[PDB]
DNA sequence: GCCTATCGATGTATATATCTGACACGTGCCTGGAGACTAGGGAGTAATCCCCTTGGCGGTTAAAACGCGGGGGACAGCGCGTACGTGCGTTTAAGCGGTGCTAGAGCTGTCTACGACCAATTGAGCGGCCTCGGCACCGGGATTCTGAT
DNA sequence: ATCAGAATCCCGGTGCCGAGGCCGCTCAATTGGTCGTAGACAGCTCTAGCACCGCTTAAACGCACGTACGCGCTGTCCCCCGCGTTTTAACCGCCAAGGGGATTACTCCCTAGTCTCCAGGCACGTGTCAGATATATACATCGATAGGC
């Protein structure tokens, strides 16, 4: 057997076990990581050795957490002969010859890309189960993901999440349906939208939606599991815009002049306004030839966006008040400028970013762990998932996102597992912006969802 | 280091090897480099050229995508003609 | 909406030549503009005899004329008689 | 047969070129038997070109036509090649051809 | 080791490239490319999609052409090698100026 | 004495490109045409005009293609045109069949 | 009677054409290039001539088929 | 008997107004009365041309212009195009 | 008369005479024949200041079709536009290629 | 110095396997086609006028033809060493699967500014006959040359 | 080398007449008012196009090497040019038929446009299997070595 650890994993295992016992797919939504990993390995080892059904089962999880996906089965259960499918092309090919032809594993451990090229095998070897977590590409019925998984040859799957539904109901019967298509798939043919008219029925009898729902799915929440119950706490940061940026700002609404020309923010596209108004609040010489002097380092780079002007000072200020960070930004062009700004100070930094391959991002782990390093630089999308970065005190968000479940599985890499510590979390916002307007839209996409969607458990 | 980075140009983007590639598809055996750049003036006058008219339809139509037919149009005003991209 | 094509004459005729045969979309695509662009080619000139000749009205005879003035010689004797026994049978009608 | 299409035996929609002709203002008027005439030439070179399309296909072990069919037909009859010779069929290609001078011995 | 002869590979490359039809430019940088051109003529320009396509048959096609003729002009100069000016003399031959 | 070889060949040239007119018998020329006509069509009479403008247009084309070949020939590195650069010009043209 | 096409004549227009030498062997060629031209000339005016149910080629028939033939001569007809 | 109409006078008056010194001969004026009548047989082309593409029943102003932008290489284009608005500017203020 | 209303020496009416012949469109807004005929005086008046200058060249004051194909050949949108295009009696432009001269 | 092998190298052809998305196909739906109908003038017929091309005549000259030397270019072959075809390992970014946004393509309905239309009106520009001097084209010059020393 | 002389311009003279003008007139362009339609305007819809990320890798890039090709060089020779020669018929001005074109008056058939009726053609959804693709052969032809002989 593996090991206990918390109060809330036997009674889910029960669960699962009923659930998969009654014969079904089935959903867990409890909060982010909470070790589900756990409970479902629990289940494993319940079928493995109190079924006793050792029908090999496969796993797919995102390329940041496979390493330590391997470390969460390697702390409790090497009893289980887990095995993981990757590397080039080559390894991929060797791996097939070596263990698809040979069945020795129990655990099969793979990433999506891989098992998509790969999917001939997981078609033609049989499985015991898939189980697939952050699953929430599974929002889109247009994946191609899922549509393979679909196809893929299982007795019963596990879905998982702790970041349901990221904007609207379709979502939802997607993830509802992929599970159990064969009673749900007149629900993704639009069934249930007259079923429940499109959730217009709403909070009259919200019970009635989640009473379609709560024979097969259990979500719990972490405030309601409450334990280590650390600080969260939100602040935003409404700052205004430099006059530089301030300038090109009325430039992208109206026009870029020749000045704009030898700097180059004409002489280049327009045909996403948001996207170059967003950068100017965000920084200007996220605009390649809008820095002055691509020669420099300086106060020029700290001063051109008002946020490095404020971040900079919040940042030492921070530092110098022992909290260190996570800073999440939308694009790598401001973590650079931010890491710029890290270069300028001669600041201590870790990142991760997408072309950072996932031992480097592991070990970067072990590195803004175990030692004082200021900043932990991430990539909101690779890096917003799973990760226990307890070893900052707070976090920021550079830049806003657009879907503040973004912002949740972000912030949810506190706690998870524990933390122990006051956490502070800030937003910063263009004050006067588009910023502004992007924060209050998907602050509606949250409004839309919770008020209805947060049934469950909660029911 | 990071601050910026310098991109090549998408006309030396018209690559050495497709070029080749192409000009063995016009079953040429051996080639002198200066080809390369030859070629990809000659392909920059023959892409204006056409590029010019197809706009000009595209704004007769005060349309804001260039639209295929505009190409067609272009192509056989321009004396050229190619079937299936409608007609 | 909706839109005219030749694809299913087209598609008949090639049950003619080579029934229990096939057709790509691409190549009825192309096969109707290539329709389109014969049909071009033959209307211009029969204007122009037309003008040339005075006539305010398009007739099978610029038709004809047109067709030699446009194909090598056994194709346009070939289109020339069937033109010919088309109309000849269709009148007779 | 209401049909004017089979009252000329034809394939091609005569009713079809007719108001195609009316509209196409190459003259203010058209008599009736313009629109049979063409009509007929349409579809007999429709079939002389599918025919030797089909062959291609077939030779090449595919019952259904694709363009480098349609582009090898129109470059193997030199009629077509000349009829078509400003004219470019997408992905069609080219007929094989090296010059001997490049062969090596 | 091993080495085949010059131009031994090449032939099969041409003969390949015969029987094949798809395109040969990468898309991405002739995308690229044209929306460059477009915005020298207009600053502010859309595309639908299918006409690059359109764009592509038509320059490799017609690229492919001139280049036979450059052959037959380094062929009937007793030159394997072509040469820029045997593109020339073609353009001008082809009394395309 | 005699003239040096191919020295008043450039005076003919300069000659019959700064002079303008036609170069052609038209007798010989206009019974060329007829009794080539004749297999169109029995006793096809002919405008006057019709003639010369038919003559006109012919040394034209011819002159023009002629002028290709010269090029033909120069590219070759020669000075003396030989059919083979006709053909190809022709060709290049692609008036030729 | 295709060598009514004189030698000299060829010559000539070659002089006009910047020829500054001539193999024989070209005199022949040309007036098989000449006759293959002036035939699809031909062809096309008769064509004109016979739909004009005339007995009489007209220029205009020619620079119709010129036009036709990817040409054209201003200064004739109209 | 028989008769037909000319641009000839008008190319006479023109050359009067560039070279009022200068003549010219009948060749040269059957020349330019062929070369102005393609000039039109070229653009009318094209401008039908436009509005069948553009389902329109009516050719204008627009069709022309775009037309010669069509036609004409170079500056020759702007002149011509900017005579023509021009002269539809005279003509439009005219009355 | 609409000529004169233009300000035009060509003749608007027989242009527009011409487009309603010309079955070119079921329709025609006036403004299009206008547009047309200042077109074609424009470009009639630039041939003609070349052809001018040749003859003046020649020491002629008879335009002769001599002038009017070395005109077009030394206006290159103009020889690009009549490419395709060839003037009776106009001949060549006096040149040849180095190759050929003597030393 | 072959010319025939030899292995065998690495190739593509041809093998049979399972697999899917695009395609033959059936559907309800409907507008453009078909079945009527009339209106009138476009196209046709026979008509005459006369011009034009036709065939023909003559004499004079230039153009074509032919004989020739040769030197010059076309041509073949040779040595030189460049630069380019090849196979290598390394890097880039092409390609792809997404993610999310909305600008604008496409449709809708409304109308009324514009042009087609018909009547009469006038001189624009056309044709016919007219006179002229810018044009050819002439003879005989001077110039400005090649090309031999 | 320089001067020879051949054949190229430049010039005044002769003279011809196509070009340039004026007149008679007619018909089409101008002026003018009416009908009714297009298509310009405004509005609503939602597509497909734009943008950055995450990730795989086939691809491009760059490297080093040797090949043969491009190239400048050579000599050989012969077919071209330039030329005087004789021969030819194109040329041109001339004549004169009469076929064919261009001409008009009277004419019916033919098509434009009429409305009625309605299914051939289409947009749409269908099932399914042809080409897709796996990877395995086969045995190619391409090779080298370098056989022997």
């Amino acid at each position: 057997t593996g090991i206990h650890l918390r109060s809330y994993q036997l009674e889910g295992v029960n669960w699962l076990a009923q659930r998969f016992h009654c014969q079904n797919g089935c959903i867990l939504g409890d909060e982010m990581g909470l070790g589900k990993t756990c409970q479902t390995i629990a289940l494993f080892i319940y079928l493995a050795g109190r079924l006793n059904d050792e029908g090999p089962f496969l796993i797919l999880c995102p390329l940041s957490v496979l390493s330590n996906w391997k470390e969460e089965m390697q702390r409790f259960a090497p009893g289980l002969s887990c095995v993981t499918y990757a590397g080039d092309k080559e390894e991929r090919a060797c791996l097939q010859q070596d263990l698809k032809q040979e069945s020795r594993f129990h655990v099969l451990l793979t990433t999506y890309e891989i098992c998509l090229k790969d999917a001939s095998f997981l078609k033609s070897f049989p499985w015991s189960v898939l189980v697939v977590d952050e699953a929430h590409r599974l929002k889109n019925q247009s994946s191609l993901l899922h549509k393979t998984l679909s196809e893929f040859s299982v007795v019963f799957s596990l879905l998982l999440t702790g970041t349901p539904i990221q904007n609207s109901l379709q979502e939802l019967y997607s993830l509802l349906s992929f599970v159990e298509p064969d009673l749900f798939s007149k629900e993704e043919v639009g069934d249930f939208i007259q079923r429940y008219q499109d959730i217009e029925k709403e909070s009259e009898s919200a019970s009635e939606l989640h009473k379609l729902l709560q024979p097969f799915l259990l979500r719990r929440v972490k405030a309601e599991v409450a334990t280590e119950l650390p600080k969260k706490t939100e602040v935003v940061i409404y700052h205004g815009m430099s006059a530089l940026q301030k300038k090109y700002y009325k430039a992208i609404l109206m026009k870029d002049l020749d000045a704009f020309e030898n700097e180059t923010a004409k002489k280049v596209k327009l045909q996403n306004i948001l996207s170059q108004l967003r950068k100017c609040v965000d920084h200007p010489y996220l605009f390649d030839g809008v820095e002055p002097e691509p020669f420099e380092v300086g106060d020029h780079l700290t001063e051109a966006s008002g946020k490095l002007h404020l971040l900079d000072k919040l940042l030492a200020f921070l530092y110098s008040g022992g909290h260190r960070v996570l800073l999440f930004s939308q694009m790598t062009q401001m973590l650079d400028i931010l890491q710029d700004y890290m270069d300028y100070r001669g600041y201590s930094y870790e990142r991760v970013d997408g072309s950072v391959r996932g031992e480097e991002r592991h070990l970067a782990i072990k590195n803004f762990g175990q030692q004082p390093i200021f900043v932990f630089l991430l990539s909101t999308r690779a890096g917003g998932v799973g990760m226990n970065l307890t070893a900052a005190d707070t976090v920021i968000f550079v830049d806003s996102d657009f879907n503040p479940q973004n912002d949740l599985q972000a912030a949810a890499r506190a706690h998870r597992i524990g933390q122990n510590k006051s956490v502070k979390v800030i937003r910063l916002i263009g004050r006067d912006t588009v910023e502004e307007i992007v924060y209050r839209k998907a602050a509606s996409k949250l409004q839309l969802t919770n008020m209805i969607i947060e049934g469950g458990h909660f029911t | 280091k990071r601050h910026r980075k310098v991109l090549r140009d998408n006309i030396q983007g018209i690559t050495k090897p497709a070029i080749r590639r192409l000009a063995r598809r016009g079953g040429v055996k051996r080639i002198s480099g200066l080809i390369y750049e030859e070629t990809r003036g000659v392909l920059k006058v023959f892409l204006e050229n056409v590029i010019r008219d197809a706009v000009t339809y595209t704004e007769h139509a005060k349309r804001k995508t260039v639209t295929a037919m505009d190409v067609v149009y272009a192509l056989k005003r321009q004396g050229r003609t190619l079937y299936g991209f409608g007609g | 909406t909706r839109k005219e094509s030749y694809a299913i004459y087209v598609y008949k005729v090639l049950k003619q030549v080579h029934p229990d045969t096939g057709i790509s979309s691409k190549a009825m695509s192309i096969m109707n503009s290539f329709v389109n662009d014969v049909f071009e080619r033959i209307a211009g000139e029969a204007s122009r005899l037309a003008h040339y000749n005075k006539r305010s009205t398009i007739t099978s005879r610029e038709i004809q004329t047109a067709v030699r003035l446009l194909l090598p010689g056994e194709l346009a004797k070939h289109a020339v008689s069937e033109g010919t026994k088309a109309v000849t049978k269709y009148t007779s009608a | 047969a209401k049909t004017r299409s089979s009252r000329a035996g034809l394939q091609f929609p005569v009713g079809r070129v007719h108001r195609l002709l009316r509209k196409g203002n190459y003259a203010e008027r058209v008599g009736a038997g313009a629109p049979v005439y063409l009509a007929a030439v349409l579809e007999y070179l429709t079939a002389e070109i599918l025919e030797l399309a089909g062959n291609a296909a077939r030779d090449n072990k595919k019952t259904r036509i694709i363009p480098r069919h349609l582009q090898l037909a129109v470059r193997n009859d030199e009629e077509l090649n000349k009829l078509l010779g400003r004219v470019t069929i997408a992905q069609g290609g080219v007929l094989p051809n090296i010059q001997s001078v490049l062969l090596p011995k | 080791p091993h080495r085949y002869r010059p131009g031994t590979v090449a032939l099969r490359e041409i003969r390949r490239y015969q029987k094949s039809t798809e395109l040969l430019i990468r898309k991405l940088p002739f995308q690229r490319l044209v929306r460059e051109i477009a915005q020298d003529f207009k600053t502010d320009l859309r595309f639908q999609s299918s006409a690059v396509m359109a764009l592509q048959e038509a320059s490799e096609a017609y690229l492919v052409a001139l280049f036979e003729d450059t052959n037959l002009a380094a062929i009937h100069a007793k030159r394997v090698t072509i040469m820029p000016k045997d593109i020339q003399l073609a353009r001008r031959i082809r009394g395309e100026r």
